[PDB]
C-alpha cells in the first residue's frame, strides 16, 4: 500500500538522465519546481524539460527549474516536518535518527542520486544525493527544507553518488 | 637588547594566554553532541571552520 | 529484553583501557564522542582508538575524542531528560532522586569508571567516575548532560575509582 503508492508516485514524478549511454541520475518534480543533483552532468529526458533554464547552486549542490503548467497536475507534495523516526525510499526504508537519515541495507551505489524520499502520507521529505559507508550502514548526504530556506547535510567522508 | 627581550616576554605570555581563554572558553562544546552557536564562533574563531 | 539490550549496547559500545598489563577502565560511545575519565591513566585497548587526538578537560574530569567513520554506527544514542526514578547499569538499577544517583548495594569497585548509565529506552544518560559511601548507600559522582552543558555532579566523600 504505503510502497506501491510510493512508487507509482515516483513513476510520475522521475525521469532518467543519460549520458554517453549510461545513467547518471533522475531529476525529480517536487510542487511547481523541477530539481536535479547539480554535481551529476546529463540531459533530462524530456524535450520540454531539457530546454528549461536551470538555476544552479554549487554550495546546495542542486539545479532547479521551473515547470511547465501542463505538468503541474502531475506534481508531487512537499512538506518541511521532519520527525523522528522512518520514512519510505524506492530500495526500502530509511531511517532519521539524531538528525540523520541512515540506510540500514547499506547497500548503496553511484547513479541514484535524485531519488526522493517519502513521508508516511505520500509526501516528499528529501532528495538523496551521496552516502557515506558507515560500517555495515551508509550514512546519506541529503539536502531537505526548512521552513522556508534549503539545507544540506553532509556526513563526512561521504562521497557523490 | 634588554628592552626589546621584555618586550617579546610581554607578547608572547598576552597571546598565549588568550589563546588558554579560549580553549577554556570553548572547551564544554567539544564534549557533546552540540552546536557551536555561530554568535560565539564568530567573536572566537576555532579549528573547526564549518564542521560541527 | 532490557537487560539484552543493555547488553549488547555495552559490547558494541564499551572497550577495556589497559595500563601495566591491568585494567584501568572502560572507554564508551555515545553519539559523536568517545569518553575517558580523565583520572583513569592507561591506554584504549583498540589500534584505532590509540591514535586518536583526545581533547581533556581536567575541570570536568574527562578526555572526549572524535570517532573514525567505520565505526560511528556502533555508538548508542544519548538523551538530555532526567525524569525522576529509577535507571539501568551494568550492576543492576541506580535510583535518580532529588538529583542524585545512588546505588542501593554500594557494589562498585575501582577500575569502574568509565561504565555507562541507561535510560528505560536504552539511551545513554550519564558516564560514572565514582561512589561517595553515605551510611549503606553510594552516591554517585557522575558525569551528566544539559541541554547543551556537561555538567559533573560529585558528592562529599567520593572517591575517584
Amino acid at each position: 500500500k504505503r510502497e506501491r503508492m510510493c512508487m507509482k508516485i515516483e513513476n510520475d514524478c522521475i525521469f532518467e538522465v543519460k549520458h554517453e549511454g549510461k545513467v547518471t541520475g533522475y531529476a525529480c518534480l517536487v510542487g511547481d519546481k523541477v530539481m536535479k543533483p547539480a554535481h551529476v552532468k546529463g540531459v533530462i529526458d524530456n524535450a520540454d524539460l531539457a530546454k528549461l533554464a536551470f538555476k544552479k547552486s554549487s554550495k546546495y549542490d542542486l539545479e532547479c527549474a521551473q515547470i511547465p503548467v501542463h505538468m503541474r497536475s502531475d506534481a508531487s507534495k512537499y512538506t518541511h516536518e521532519k520527525p523522528e523516526g522512518h520514512y519510505n525510499w524506492h530500495h526500502g526504508a530509511v531511517q532519521y535518527s539524531g538528525g540523520r537519515f541512515t540506510i540500514p541495507t547499506g547497500a548503496g551505489k553511484p547513479g541514484d542520486s535524485g531519488r526522493p524520499i517519502f513521508d508516511n502520507k505520500g509526501r516528499v521529505v528529501a532528495i538523496v544525493l551521496g552516502g557515506a559507508n558507515e560500517g555495515s550502514r551508509t550514512a546519506l548526504s541529503v539536502v531537505t527544507w526548512n521552513k522556508d530556506m534549503v539545507t544540506r547535510v553532509t556526513p563526512e567522508g561521504s562521497e557523490e553518488w | 637588547v634588554g628592552m626589546s627581550l621584555l618586550a617579546l616576554i610581554s607578547i608572547f605570555a598576552s597571546c598565549y594566554m588568550l589563546v588558554a581563554a579560549r580553549s577554556k572558553c570553548l572547551t564544554p562544546y567539544a564534549l557533546t553532541p552540540g552546536a557551536a552557536v555561530p554568535w560565539t564562533l564568530g567573536i572566537l574563531c576555532c579549528a573547526p571552520r564549518a564542521h560541527a
